C-alpha cells in the first residue's frame, strides 16, 4: 500500500496527499481591501477568517483583494516562549501539523520570514534527542505518555524508530524465519 | 575562580548603553526613585549570553551574588554618593522559565538550589517584625566603638535592622488529583517585599528552594526564599 | 580491617557477575540477557532503577541469595554498587551534558508465600520479611539527608561528605578540630532525597476471634514515594528492625511494593479493542453483572450504564455539566437490593459502601477538627471525598435524618463541597455516582395507598437520573425456577472447584479514560420531540388529579436521557451516539421513572 | 532491508566441516565443492554446513578468530579507541548466533564467548548514538564510516536518514 | 564517525613581548589616540599609587576598570581580544618615541610598566602559567620535584618567610641561587648547594629585568636611529609638557 507522501515542507503541497488536504483546511485571519458584492455585500476594511487554500487563491501579489496576517502562535510573543525550552510545549494542542502549516505561510512575503524560518529550524533541533532516545529505548510498554505531545511529522519518526527496534528483537529471539498472514488477518 | 569573570560578564551585560541602552535607563529610574532593587528579564539575558543564562537557573545562589555585585559596581560608577546610601543592592527576575515552572505538588527534593517559579493561592500571613544584620556599641568616656555582623553600650542609630515576614501558598483546588486534598509550601518575605500579598490572593512567586537545619535526625524542613512576588486578577 | 575490605570486594564481584552474565531462553530459539538490557533501556530513559527477582538470583548462586536473606542491610548496598558500575560500561560513552554517572536504586521481588504480622517472632530482627495488609495512614513528603558537610563555630574548620544512614535513625557531630557543641551543618551542601512514612493494618481474615488486629510502621524512600494511598490492599517486602526502662519501638524498612488490586500493555489493548468490536457486547456485559442473582435483567442493564457513565463537559462561557449518573431502588423486602449494592462496590474501579442509619452529615461530605499535634485546625475528607471519581453506595437510605440528607445536595449536582468554618474557607472536589436502596413507608409497597408509600421531598427525588420500583410477585412458574436456582447455587459450592470481574474492572477503566461521545443531530431532534410529549402527559396527570405528584419531570430528566445515550455509545468505543442508542436510552428511562410516576 | 536479508548475505561465508560419509566432487553454479571423504576436513559455505549439521552428517570446527584470548584483546582495544575499530569478520554477530546455537557441542567455552561478543556490540552501538546526535546539533553535511558493519548500519540507520531528510528541507526553505 | 569541513597566531596569550613588527597600515588619528590614551594610563597608575598602597585589591579592582574603559588588552579572553592585543602591541611601538625625550621620563614610564606587569603576573591562573612558560622563551625547567617534601621540612625549619603551604601553592621548582639573587645575598631563605626552591615570582623578577634590559636597548635605538621617520613631530611638545 503505497500511501502518497505529504509535500508541505517544500515549495508546494502534493496534489493527491490526504495530509496536505487536511492541513490546508485550517483558518487564517485577513483584511478585505476591495468591497465584494453578493456575499448583500462585504464592505472594504472588513476583517475575516477563511481557509488557507482560499487565502492563497485570492492573494494576487498586487494585494488588490485582501491582505494577510500571522496567527498568534507564529508571532514574536510565542516564538520567545519556544526559545526557553522547546521540550515542554504541546505541539498537538497547537495545530496538529505545526511545521507543515508554518512552512506554507512563507508564501505570502511577510517581512517576518527571516524569523519564522529560524524559529522552526531551532525548534526541531531542540526537540530531536528526546524523540531518538524515547523511541529507540521503549520496548513492549505503554507508549501513550511519550507520544502524547508529538506533532504529526514527529510521530512518523517515533513509529519508524519503534519498528526498527522490534525487528532486531524478533531476529535475536529466533522468531524471524516463520511464515505468516498479512493485513488480511482482519478476517 | 571563574566567578570574577562571571561578575565581569554581568557588568558588561548591565552596561548596555552601547546597544540601545535599556538597562542603563532602568537603573537611572531606580536611582531617581531612591530604590535599591532592580527587576531583570531573563529573556534578554538568554538572548545576549546563552551560557550564563542557562547556568543561572541551575546555580541560583552562586550566580545571583555575582549579579548583585555587578549591579553595585555599575550604580557606583554612575554615582558613588548614591551607592553609599545603601549597604547592598538586590535583583529580581521575570520572563519565561520553561522547565522550572512548578506547583506546590510537583516541587520535589530534586529542585533544591534551582531558581523556581511557584504559583498558587495565599492562605495566611505572620506579622511584620525586625531582624538584625549589623550591631554597634560605643563608649563616650573613651570615644571607642565595636561592631558585629550576622565596656561599651549599644548604638541603635549606628546599628541597622531589616523587616521579615512569613506566608503560606496552597495548590489550586481545581487542579488537585482525584480523591486527594491540596498541598502547600511556606514562603519567606524579606526587606522591601513584606506585606505584598494577603489571604485569598492568587500569586506567582520566584525564588530559590532551600533546606533549613534541624544531635540531628538527618531530616530538614524546606522553604522558598522569595526573590520577587507577582499578583494577577 | 583489611580482611573485612577483602570480603566486601569479593562479594561485590560475585553480584556483578550475576548481573552481567544471566540469560533466559533455549538453544531451540535463542537467548537474551535479562538484566543487562533492562539496565540499558532504563538508564537511557532517565529512570535509574531496576527490580531484581529472588528466584533468579537463588538459581544462579544459592550462597548469595542466602546471605541476602539473613543479612540484607549488610549486602544490599554491595548489590546497588554493582548495578551502578554495570550501568556505566553498558552505556558509555554518553553525549555532551551526560558525562556524569548517576546512582541506581535496586528493588526486590519474589514468588514465595506471605506471613501475617502476628507471625513475627522477635527472632526475625534484621531478617528479610514479606507481609500483606491494608494501608491505614500516610504522611506527606519530606527531605532527608544522605551526605552533609559541617563547619566549626569558633575557628571555622570543616568536615565534609559525612554519610548519613538510611531509615528512621539519626546522627551526632564531632567535638574536635573549642566549645562543647562546636560544629553546625551547611544546608547548601546537603545531598537530600525524598522520604515518607506509612502505617499498616493486619488482614481482617487473618486475626483470630478474641484478639486485637496488630499494626505496623513503615519507612519509604526515593522512587517508592506517593506510590500508594490509604485503604489500599498491598503486599510489602522489607527489613524488620527496632527504632519501664527496657521498651523500644519497631518498624519495617520497605524494599519493594506490590499493589494486590498499572498501565495497560499492548496485548491488553488488542483484547479490549476486540471486546469493543464484537457486535452483542451489551448483552455480554449485562450477563457479567451480578451473575448469581436470578432475574432482573433491566436492572442489571441500568447498573451497567451507571458504571460507564456519561461524559463531562466545559462550555464556552466557563460553566460545567456533570456527566455522571445517580440511581435509586425502592420497594419490597427480600428482593436482593443489598446484594446488588454489595456487588457494584467490588466491580467499580473506585467504590465505597456505607449505611444511612450509621452516618452523619460531617462524615459524608467533610469535617474540621483540631490537629492532635501543634494547636491548629485541619481538614478531613468524608465518604464522598474518598470516592471522588467512583461510585458511592448508600444502603438503608430511607433511615437518615432530614437534616443529614440535606447535606449532600451540593455534592450530588455541582460535584463540589464548599466549607467555611474555624477561620478556613475552601472548595473541595467530589465527582462521584450515588447508588441507593430504600423501603416503602409501610415496609412493603401498599397499592391501596398510592403515593403515600413515598415521603422523600421533591428537591432530592429530582436529583436521581432513574428511579426503580421493585415489587414481589407470586407466580408459580417463576417461584419453581427461582427455588431450583437457589438450591443448585448452594449445592454447587463444592462442585464448582463471558467476562470475569477482574477483566471487566480493567475494561471499564480503559473505556472511561479513552472515549468521550456526543449526539448526532437527528438523535437530538428525535429526543427533543419526545420530551414535549412527556412533559404534556405529566402536566395533564397533575391537572386531572386533586394532588401534586412526588416524582416531577424537569430539564434534569432531559439531561438524564442524554447521559445514558452517551454511556451506551461508550461501551462500543464509538465517537457519536445514534437513534438506536437514543431508542434504548428512552426505553430504560420509560420503564423506571414512568412506572414510579 | 530486514534482518532476515542481512542474514541471507552472511550465510555465504566459508567454514570447515569433517564429513562422516563419502561423496564425489559436486559442481554448483557458484563454484566447485569437494570431494568429501569420511573423517577428513573440507571447506563449504555456511548455509550448507548448518544443513548437514542438523541432519547429523558432519562436525563443525570453530573459525580461528573464535578464541577467548583473541576476543579479550579486541574488546579492550575497542573500548579504548575514540572511533570504530576494524573487526575479525564483516558478519561477526550473525556467525556467532548461527554457530553457537547449532554447534555448541563442538565449540569449547561457548558461554564465555557469548559475553565477549555482546560487550563489543554494546560499545559500538553507543558510539553510533553519539555520532547521530552530533550530526544534527552541528548541522553537518557529510560523514565517514570506515569500520561499521552492515547489521549495525541496518539496525539504526533508517531513523537517522529519515530525520536528516526533513532537517535539510527546513534549513533551505527561504531560497526557492 | 569522523566529520569534514587567522589572527589567533598573532597573540595566543594576552602577554606579549614585541619581537615581531606589525607590517601593516594605520590612520593618523588612530596612532595619535592609541598613544595618547596610554599616556593618560601612565599617569593614572601613579595617581592610583598616591591614592593607596600598591597592588592591593583596591588597586586591582580600580585598575581593571581602567582597562575596560580604555579598550586595551586584559586578563586573557577567549573571544576577539586579539584586537586589543594588537592595539596594545602597535601602541607600545608608538609609545617608544614620546618619553625617550628625557631619561627621567623614560624611567617614569618604565616604572609604571613594571607595576602594571607585576599586577598582571599577580592575576595569573595556573593554566596561563603552564602554557606561557612553555610557549615563551622563558622555559626555566624544573628538576626532581619529589624531593620538595624533604624541603617542606627543611625550608620550614630554615626560613622565616616561607611555609609548608607555599611549597605547594607557590609551587616549588629547582633553579640556581642566582635566579633568587636578592634572596641569597640577603640570605633570607633556604637555598642549598647553590640551588633555590623557587616560586613563579622570582622568574617574574627576571622577566622584569630582561624586559628592562631589552627596552633600554630599544630606547637607545630610539634615540639614535629614528631621524628618517621624523618627517612629522608636532605631538612631541604636547607629549613632554
Ligand atoms: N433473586 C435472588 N437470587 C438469589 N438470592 C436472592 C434473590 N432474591 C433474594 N435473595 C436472597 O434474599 C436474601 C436477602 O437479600 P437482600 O439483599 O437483603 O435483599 P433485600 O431486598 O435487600 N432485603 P431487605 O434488606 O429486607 O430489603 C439473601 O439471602 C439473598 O440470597
Ligand atoms: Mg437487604
Ligand atoms: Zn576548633
Amino acid at each position: 500500500y503505497f500511501r502518497v507522501e505529504s509535500g508541505a515542507l517544500g515549495p508546494e503541497e502534493n496534489f493527491l496527499s490526504l495530509d496536505d488536504i487536511l492541513m490546508s483546511h485550517e483558518k487564517l485571519p485577513v483584511r478585505t481591501e476591495t468591497a465584494m458584492p453578493r456575499l448583500n455585500a462585504v464592505p472594504q476594511g472588513s476583517k475575516l477568517e477563511l481557509p488557507l487554500w482560499l487565502a492563497k487563491g485570492l492573494f494576487d501579489n498586487k494585494r488588490r483583494i485582501l491582505s494577510v496576517e500571522l496567527p498568534k502562535i507564529y508571532q514574536e510573543g510565542w516564538r520567545t516562549v519556544f526559545s526557553a525550552d522547546p521540550n515542554v510545549v504541546d505541539l498537538h494542542k497547537m495545530g496538529p501539523h505545526f511545521y507543515g502549516f508554518g512552512s506554507q505561510l512563507l508564501h505570502f512575503d511577510s517581512p517576518e520570514n527571516a524569523d519564522i524560518s529560524q524559529s522552526l529550524l531551532q525548534t526541531f533541533i531542540g526537540r530531536f534527542r528526546r524523540i531518538m532516545d524515547s523511541s529507540q529505548n521503549a520496548y513492549n510498554e505503554d507508549t501513550s505518555a511519550l507520544v502524547a505531545r508529538l506533532d504529526e511529522m514527529e510521530r512518523g519518526l517515533f513509529q519508524t524508530g519503534q519498528k526498527g527496534l522490534n525487528d532486531f528483537q524478533c531476529w535475536e529471539k529466533g522468531q524471524a524465519s516463520q511464515i505468516t498472514a498479512s493485513n488480511l488477518v482482519q478476517n | 575562580v571563574e566567578l570574577r569573570e562571571a561578575q565581569r560578564d554581568y557588568l558588561d551585560f548591565l552596561d548596555d548603553e552601547e546597544d540601545q541602552g535599556i538597562y542603563q535607563s532602568k537603573v537611572r529610574e531606580l536611582i531617581s526613585d531612591n530604590q535599591y532593587r532592580l527587576i531583570v528579564n531573563v529573556n534578554d539575558l538568554r538572548r545576549k549570553n546563552e551560557k550564563r543564562a542557562n547556568r543561572l537557573l541551575n546555580n541560583a545562589f552562586e550566580e545571583l551574588v555575582a549579579f548583585q555585585r555587578a549591579l553595585k559596581d555599575f550604580v557606583a560608577s554612575i554615582d558613588a554618593t548614591y551607592a553609599k546610601q545603601y549597604e547592598e543592592f538586590y535583583v529580581g527576575l521575570e520572563g519565561s522559565f520553561g522547565s522550572k515552572h512548578v506547583s506546590p505538588r510537583t516541587l520535589t527534593s530534586c529542585f533544591l538550589s534551582c531558581v523556581v517559579c511557584v504559583e498558587g493561592i495565599v492562605t495566611k500571613c505572620s506579622l511584620v517584625r525586625p531582624k538584625v544584620v549589623r550591631s554597634v556599641h560605643y563608649c563616650p568616656a573613651t570615644k571607642k566603638t565595636i561592631e558585629r555582623r550576622y565596656p561599651l553600650e549599644t548604638e541603635y542609630g549606628l546599628s541597622v535592622y531589616k523587616d521579615h515576614q512569613t506566608i503560606t501558598i496552597q495548590e489550586m483546588p481545581e487542579k488537585a488529583p482525584a480523591g486527594q486534598l491540596p498541598r502547600s509550601v511556606d514562603v519567606i518575605l524579606d526587606d522591601d517585599l513584606v506585606d505584598k500579598a494577603k489571604p485569598g490572593d492568587r500569586v506567582q512567586v520566584v525564588g530559590t528552594y532551600r533546606c533549613l537545619p534541624g544531635y540531628t535526625s538527618g531530616t530538614f524542613r524546606t522553604v522558598l526564599i522569595a526573590c520577587n512576588v507577582k499578583q494577577m486578577s | 580491617a583489611d580482611e573485612g575490605q577483602a570480603r566486601k570486594s569479593q562479594l561485590q564481584r560475585r553480584f556483578k557477575e550475576f548481573l552481567r552474565q544471566y540469560r533466559v531462553g533455549t538453544d531451540r530459539t535463542g537467548f537474551t540477557f535479562k538484566y543487562r538490557d533492562e539496565l540499558k533501556r532504563h538508564y537511557n530513559l532517565g529512570e535509574y532503577w531496576i527490580e531484581v527477582e529472588m528466584e533468579d538470583l537463588a538459581s544462579f548462586d544459592e550462597d548469595l541469595a542466602d546471605y541476602l536473606y539473613k543479612q540484607p542491610a549488610e549486602h544490599l548496598q554491595l548489590l546497588e554498587e554493582a548495578a551502578k558500575e554495570v550501568a556505566d560500561e553498558v552505556t558509555r560513552p554518553r553525549p555532551s551534558g551526560e558525562e556524569v554517572l548517576q546512582d541506581i536504586q535496586v528493588m526486590l521481588k519474589s514468588d514465595a508465600s506471605p506471613s501475617s504480622i502476628r507471625s513475627l517472632k522477635s527472632d526475625m530482627m534484621s531478617h528479610l520479611v514479606k507481609i500483606p495488609g491494608i494501608i491505614i495512614a500516610a504522611s506527606a513528603v519530606r527531605a532527608k539527608a544522605t551526605r552533609i558537610s559541617i563547619q566549626c563555630r569558633s575557628c571555622r574548620n570543616t568536615l565534609t561528605n559525612i554519610a548519613m544512614r538510611p531509615g528512621l535513625e539519626g546522627y551526632a557531630l564531632p567535638r574536635k578540630c573549642c566549645p562543647l557543641d562546636p560544629y553546625f551543618i551547611m544546608p547548601d551542601k546537603c545531598k537530600c532525597v525524598d522520604f515518607q512514612t506509612l502505617k499498616l493494618q493486619e488482614l481482617p481474615d487473618a486475626v483470630p476471634h478474641g484478639e486485637m488486629p496488630r499494626h505496623m510502621q513503615l519507612y519509604c524512600d526515593r522512587y517508592l514515594c506517593d506510590k500508594v494511598v490509604p485503604g489500599n490492599r498491598v503486599t510489602i517486602m522489607g527489613i524488620y528492625s527496632i527504632k519501664g526502662v527496657g521498651i523500644r519501638s519497631s518498624y519495617i524498612r520497605v524494599l519493594g511494593i506490590q499493589v494486590d488490586t498499572g498501565a495497560v500493555s499492548p496485548q491488553e489493548e488488542e483484547e479490549f479493542r476486540r471486546l469493543a468490536a464484537l457486535p452483542n457486547v451489551y448483552e455480554v456485559i449485562s450477563k457479567s453483572i451480578a451473575p448469581s442473582i436470578f432475574g432482573g435483567t433491566d436492572m442489571k442493564k441500568a447498573i451497567a450504564c451507571l458504571l460507564f457513565g456519561g461524559s463531562r463537559k466545559r462550555l464556552p462561557d466557563g460553566l460545567t455539566r456533570r456527566g455522571d449518573i445517580n440511581l435509586l431502588m425502592l420497594g419490597d423486602p427480600g428482593t436482593a437490593k443489598s446484594q446488588l449494592l454489595k456487588f457494584v462496590e467490588k466491580c467499580s474501579p473506585i467504590g465505597v459502601y456505607t449505611s444511612g442509619k450509621g452516618s452523619s452529615a460531617a462524615g459524608l461530605t467533610a469535617s474540621v477538627m483540631r490537629d492532635p499535634s501543634s494547636r491548629n485546625f485541619i481538614m478531613e475528607g468524608g465518604a464522598m471525598v474518598l470516592a471522588d471519581g467512583g461510585v458511592v453506595c448508600i444502603d438503608e437510605f430511607d433511615k437518615m435524618r432530614e437534616d443529614d440528607r440535606v447535606a449532600i445536595h451540593e455534592a450530588m449536582e455541582q460535584q463540589t463541597i464548599s466549607i467555611a468554618k474555624a477561620g478556613i474557607t475552601t472548595t473541595l472536589n467530589s465527582r462521584c455516582s450515588v447508588l441507593a436502596a430504600a423501603n416503602s413507608v409501610f415496609g412493603r409497597w401498599d397499592e391501596t395507598k398510592g403515593e403515600d408509600n413515598i415521603d422523600f421531598m421533591p428537591t432530592i427525588l429530582s436529583r436521581f437520573d432513574m428511579i426503580f420500583i421493585v415489587k414481589d410477585e407470586h407466580n408459580e412458574e417463576r417461584d419453581v425456577m427461582l427455588a431450583k436456582h437457589v438450591i443448585t447455587l448452594h449445592v454447587s459450592a463444592l462442585t464448582q472447584t463471558e467476562i470475569d470481574l477482574a477483566k471487566l474492572k480493567k475494561f471499564i477503566a480503559y473505556c472511561r479514560v479513552k472515549c468521550g461521545p456526543r449526539l448526532s443531530a437527528e438523535a437530538a431532534e428525535k429526543l427533543k420531540n419526545r420530551y414535549i410529549i412527556m412533559r404534556s402527559g405529566a402536566r395533564q396527570h397533575e391537572r386531572d388529579s386533586d394532588r401534586r405528584s412526588s416524582i416531577p419531570i424537569t430539564v434534569r430528566q432531559l439531561e438524564a436521557i442524554v447521559r445514558i445515550a452517551e454511556a451506551l455509545s461508550k461501551m462500543k468505543l464509538q465517537p457519536f451516539a445514534t437513534e438506536a442508542d437514543v431508542e434504548e436510552a428512552l426505553r430504560l428511562f420509560q420503564v423506571s421513572t414512568l412506572d414510579a410516576a | 532491508m530486514d534482518a532476515a536479508e542481512v542474514e541471507f548475505l552472511a550465510e555465504k561465508e566459508l567454514v570447515t566441516i569433517i564429513p562422516n560419509f563419502s561423496l564425489d566432487k559436486i559442481y554448483l553454479i557458484g563454484g566447485d565443492l569437494g570431494p568429501f571423504n569420511p573423517g577428513l576436513p573440507v571447506e563449504v559455505p555456511l548455509w550448507l554446513a548448518i544443513n548437514l549439521k542438523q541432519r547429523q552428517k558432519c562436525r563443525l570446527l570453530p573459525p580461528e578468530w573464535m578464541d577467548v584470548e583473541k576476543l579479550e584483546k579486541m574488546r579492550d582495544h575497542e573500548r579504548k579507541e575514540e572511533t570504530f575499530t576494524p573487526m575479525p569478520s564483516p558478519y561477526y554477530m550473525e556467525l556467532t548466533k548461527l554457530l553457537l546455537n547449532h554447534a555448541s557441542d563442538n565449540i569449547p567455552k561457548a558461554d564465555e564467548i557469548r559475553t565477549l561478543v555482546k560487550d563489543m556490540w554494546d560499545t559500538r552501538i553507543a558510539k553510533l548514538r553519539v555520532s547521530a546526535d552530533s550530526f544534527v546539533r552541528q548541522q553537518e553535511a557529510h560523514a565517514k564510516l570506515d569500520n561499521l558493519t552492515l547489521m549495525e548500519i541496518n539496525t539504526s540507520g533508517t531513523f537517522l536518514t529519515q530525520a536528516l531528510n526533513h532537517m535539510y528541507k527546513l534549513r533551505t526553505n527561504l531560497q526557492p | 564517525m569522523e566529520f569534514s569541513g587567522q589572527r589567533n597566531a598573532s597573540y595566543p596569550h594576552c602577554l606579549q613581548f614585541y619581537l615581531q613588527p606589525p607590517s601593516e597600515n594605520i590612520s593618523l588619528i588612530e596612532f595619535e589616540n592609541l598613544a595618547i590614551d596610554r599616556v593618560k594610563l601612565l599617569k593614572s597608575v601613579e595617581n592610583l599609587g598616591v591614592s593607596y598602597v600598591k597592588g592591593t585589591e583596591q588597586y586591582q579592582s580600580k585598575l581593571e576598570s581602567e582597562l575596560r574603559k580604555l579598550k586595551f588588552s586584559y586578563r586573557e579572553n577567549l573571544e576577539d581580544e586579539y584586537e586589543p592585543r594588537r592595539r596594545d602591541h602597535i601602541s607600545h611601538f608608538i609609545l617608544r618615541l614620546a618619553y625617550c625625550q628625557s631619561e627621567e621620563l623614560r624611567r617614569w614610564f618604565i616604572q609604571q610598566e613594571m607595576d602594571l606587569l607585576r599586577f598582571r603576573f599577580s592575576i595569573l591562573p595556573k593554566d596561563k602559567i603552564q602554557d606561557f612558560l612553555k610557549d615563551s622563551q622563558l622555559q626555566f625547567e624544573a628538576i626532581s620535584d619529589e624531593e620538595k617534601t624533604l624541603r617542606e621540612q627543611e625550608i620550614v625549619a630554615s626560613s622565616p618567610s616561607l611555609s609548608g603551604l607555599k611549597l605547594g601553592f607557590e609551587s616549588i621548582y629547582k633553579i640556581p641561587f642566582a635566579d633568587a639573587l636578592d634572596l641569597f645575598r640577603g640570605r633570607k631563605v633556604y637555598l642549598e648547594d647553590g640551588f633555590a626552591y623557587v616560586p613563579l615570582k622570582d622568574i617574574v623578577a627576571i622577566i622584569l629585568n630582561e624586559f628592562r634590559a631589552k627596552l633600554s636597548k630599544a630606547l637607545a635605538l630610539t634615540a639614535r636611529s629614528l631621524p628618517a621617520v621624523q618627517s612629522d613631530e608636532r605631538l612631541q611638545p604636547l607629549l613632554n609638557h
